[PDB]
């Protein structure tokens, strides 16, 4: 039962849970660099908090590369 | 000049001067100068790309044993290109002679870790990495060694003051200890001493 | 005023009792830890007057600080400091430890130990002589015989 | 005015600023902190006291290089007062014992002391003198306690009128009385609101207070600024505590009465951020267990 | 001009070794505010941390981009080890105000400040 949209759901609301980007405003074309206004430093904070909710070591080189939540969780359907 | 003269030993002079001539006519590649002082020490002046091979050379080829090592200083110069002075001094068991090896290097460009030839000199490079910032590449443990490691700055540059930036006091406000700016309580009066009128004739350097 | 009496003559006896002996705990960084040892030497007695060198801070009496406070060492000298019992009494040792002394105009070194801890005797001296440190011994027993603790209790 | 009384470069640590403080007390709590600030300020602190050398002397190292300085006083005479107020630019009135003594009950302690010291201190002709006392003190029934502070506020405003009448709420900090107090226990329930305000933004507003013009005259007063339930302070201390001389005048204190007053201002109209209970509060719960 | 570089090519290298830091930091925090007996919420933490990251945010020269990702390396070493003291965590917070603004009026009633 490793459904795409569960985990693109749980991604939903740990984006929900983070609060530094106000508000909500997600999507799948969100590409959320400077369409949405996050820096990288922030870029890579999600990327860790993903990582820390359920991912493996994720190395930063193809994480930084995703720029895209739709990519993220094509990304984790990739890997895992 | 017979009574109250240090006298100076005329053999150890042309000694010196036979196997410093020695050194340089054999590793062209790096050494630059050799230059004895009249108080007969010898001094090599070494670019920084030779410093693993001139001390495997220099630790070994039994025609120079040189096992002991003494400092490893940094002086720090400024008006240079290279700023400071990594200053080996080696010392031969069998031999008894003193050589001072002076690599030159600058801020950030770094140099190799003698540690691989030479185990004494571990603790010497971490604290003249702590003290001045001269980056030591390939050496396994670069900490801070004879500083606070909340305090920061390579004291010992000629750009750093005297007195830090930090001072340490108690306050039972959050009940710790804190670190202020500096307050000195005194000026540390700076004396202009150096009077004119050239003390050493022989030592002047030639104007523009 | 019996009552006065009373508390007066028992104030004086436990006064007494704290000036008895009076083992320190030796901090001691730099020279004047040599010092120390030179005053608990056969030629000038600690033990002639119930002080004993003791490192065990939790029943030390008062505390001599001697040597060079730096920055490194501050946070566990009142560490070291706060782990004691508390009628407390500190003797500074030393031109380092009572105004920074010779290492004054530099990092690294905290000036004095004003900036540390409160401090009752300051005997100075580099290194101060035994015999000096002695007698500020001595002058610290005198200021344990004036303190009037109990007959301000009374009062209170 | 003579010169070395102006502020002196930048502040702090014998960066000389202006004021002379004498105050009045300052062995105890509120006092140390606020002796702490002007230190942290660098400004000249005259305390005298009454008690042992030792509690003064681990006050001490807080002063900086004689900056402090140490006399004494007793509880009846004015001379030693008045000593004390010589040369004194600005005096504060920082006393009281929460509890009768066989020499000193709530009489003529806040009857005679702050009558005594503002009538040396105006002869004296000082400025900027700062009474404290509690908040709602206020005439009526079951308080001694606050009825002697009411009389006294009442005296400090008849003699030397040009003062500062001052009132904070239950304040709370590294040595509070009735945080040790809710945790020195075996204890009622009943209804009763009350607000704690945290003591350091009280002592800068105190300072600023002292080190401003144009807040001469002016009562003030200060806000705990959530305001909520006894019952909900008395579970919070217990959860965050982590373990599922008290006389009937202490209890009825920290019981009865407890409400706000919209006269005088509080902590923000001063220019002061206050700072809520929960941060400091996990700070100072400490002391759980092994 | 051919200067020796430290570890990497350009400042994109740089940028994967700081972020790799910033991680390293990031997920270093709760650790040390569990350890110390700490007085400061994790978020206000990791915010002047951050902050700390924003504040050299002008350097382009590689090797002085690596250099600062070897000091904030070996700071990070020594505080995941106990070395470091309760001080000097409050060391790297600064709440001990001097809160000495930039208004041109309150620099002119405590001056001499250009
Ligand atoms: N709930 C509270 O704690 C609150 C208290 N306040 C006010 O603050 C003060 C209490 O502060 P706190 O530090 O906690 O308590 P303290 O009792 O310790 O402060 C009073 C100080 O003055 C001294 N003192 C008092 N009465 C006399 C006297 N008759 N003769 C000589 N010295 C005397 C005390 O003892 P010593 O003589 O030994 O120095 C002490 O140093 C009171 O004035 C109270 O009105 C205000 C708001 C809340
Ligand atoms: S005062 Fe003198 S003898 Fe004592 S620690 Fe300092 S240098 Fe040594």
């Amino acid at each position: 039962p490793l459904t795409l949209e569960g985990i693109k759901d749980r991604v939903l609301y740990v984006l929900k849970l983070y609060d530094k980007i106000d508000p909500e405003k997600l999507s799948v074309n969100s590409h959320f660099m400077k369409d949405l206004g996050l820096d990288s430093l922030d870029q890579v904070e999600i990327i860790m908090a993903m990582e820390d909710e359920f991912g493996f070591e994720i190395p930063d080189i193809d994480a930084e590369k995703l720029m895209c939540p739709q990519e993220i969780v094509d990304y984790i359907a990739d890997k895992k | 000049t017979r009574p109250t003269v240090r006298p100076r030993n005329d053999v150890a002079h042309k000694q010196l001067s036979a196997f410093g001539e020695y050194v340089a006519e054999i590793l062209p590649k790096y050494v630059q100068q050799v230059q004895v002082s009249c108080f007969s020490e010898l001094e090599i002046c070494i670019h920084p790309d030779g410093v693993i091979p001139v001390l495997t050379f220099l630790r070994d080829h039994s025609n120079a044993q040189f096992k002991s090592l003494a400092d490893l200083t940094a002086v720090d110069i400024p008006t240079r290109q290279n700023r400071f002075e990594i200053v080996y001094n080696l010392l031969s068991l069998r031999f008894n002679s003193r050589i001072r090896v002076k690599t030159y290097t600058d801020e950030l460009t770094p140099v190799e870790s003698s540690v691989s030839v030479y185990k004494a000199a571990n603790w010497y490079e971490r604290e003249i990495w702590d003290m001045f910032g001269v980056f030591f590449a390939n050496h396994p443990d670069l900490r801070r060694i004879l500083t606070d490691y909340g305090f920061e700055g390579h004291p010992f540059r000629k750009d750093f003051p005297l007195s830090g930036y930090v001072e340490l006091r108690y306050d039972d406000e959050v009940k710790r200890v804190v670190a202020e700016p500096v307050e000195l309580a005194q000026e540390f009066r700076k004396f202009d001493l150096n009077s004119p009128w050239e003390a050493f004739p022989a030592y002047r350097q030639p104007p523009e | 005023s019996r009552g006065e009496y009373v508390v007066a003559k028992l104030d004086d006896l436990i006064n007494w009792a704290r000036r008895s002996s009076l083992w320190p705990m030796t901090f001691g960084l730099a020279c004047c830890a040599v010092e120390m040892m030179h005053m608990a030497a056969p030629r000038y007695d600690m033990d002639r007057f119930g002080v004993v060198f003791r490192a065990s801070p939790r029943q030390s009496d008062v505390m001599i600080v001697a040597g060079t406070l730096t920055n490194k060492m501050a946070p566990a000298l009142r560490k070291v400091y706060d782990q004691m019992p508390e009628p407390r009494y500190v003797v500074s040792m030393g031109s380092c430890a009572n105004g920074g002394g010779y290492y004054h105009y530099s990092y690294s070194v905290v000036r004095g130990c004003d900036r540390i801890v409160p401090v009752d005797i300051y005997v100075p001296g580099c290194p101060p002589t035994a015999e000096a440190l002695l007698y500020g011994i001595l002058q610290l027993q005198k200021k344990i015989k004036r303190e009037k603790r109990l007959r301000i209790w009374y009062r209170r | 005015l003579h010169h070395a009384v102006i502020p002196h470069g930048k502040g702090g640590r014998s960066s000389v600023s202006g004021i002379v403080a004498t105050v009045f007390g300052a062995t105890g709590f509120l006092g140390r902190y606020l002796v702490n600030h002007l230190g942290r300020m660098g400004s000249q602190v005259i305390v005298p006291y009454r008690c042992e050398p030792y509690d003064t002397m681990h006050l001490r190292p807080m002063g900086d290089l004689g900056q402090i300085i140490f006399m004494d006083w007793n509880g009846r005479d004015k001379d030693s007062i008045r000593r004390a107020v010589e040369h004194s630019n600005v005096v504060i009135n920082l006393v009281g014992r929460e509890w009768e003594t066989k020499n000193f009950d709530f009489e003529d302690v806040f009857v005679k002391i702050p009558q005594a010291i503002a009538q040396v201190s105006k002869e004296a002709g000082v400025e900027k003198f700062i009474h404290i006392s509690h908040l709602n003190a206020d005439i009526k029934s079951s308080s001694k306690y606050l009825r002697n502070k009411a009389v006294g506020e009442k005296e400090v405003r008849e003699t030397f009128p040009e003062a500062t009448i001052i009132k904070p709420a239950d304040i709370f900090g590294r040595e509070d009385r009735f945080l040790n107090y809710f945790a020195n226990i075996r204890s009622l329930g009943k209804k009763t609101v009350k607000q704690p305000v945290y003591i350091v933004d009280v002592t800068k507003g105190i300072i600023n207070a002292i080190k401003d013009p144009d807040a001469r005259g002016k009562t003030f007063a200060f806000v705990g600024p959530n305001r909520y339930l006894l019952f909900d302070l008395v579970q919070y201390v217990f959860a965050v505590a982590h373990r599922p001389w008290t006389t009937r005048d202490k209890v009825e204190r920290i019981h009865t009465t407890d409400r706000t007053l919209p006269h005088l201002p509080g902590l923000e109209d001063l220019g002061v951020q206050a700072t809520p209970l929960e941060l400091k509060a996990i700070e100072v719960l400490r002391r759980h267990r092994t | 001009t051919s200067v020796k570089p430290i570890f990497s090519r350009d400042m994109n290298e740089a940028k994967r070794r700081v972020r790799e830091l910033y991680r390293a930091w990031y997920r270093e925090v709760p650790n040390t505010v569990h350890l110390f007996q700490l007085d400061i919420s994790v978020k206000q933490g990791r915010d002047k941390v951050r902050e700390m990251f924003k504040k050299n945010a002008h350097v382009t020269d590689p090797r002085v981009v690596d250099l600062l990702v070897i000091k904030g390396k070996m700071e990070l070493e020594e505080t995941i080890n106990v070395w470091k003291q309760r001080t000097h965590v409050m060391r790297f917070f600064h709440e001990t105000e001097a809160p000495r603004p930039k208004d041109f009026l309150s620099k002119f009633y405590v001056g001499h400040d250009p």
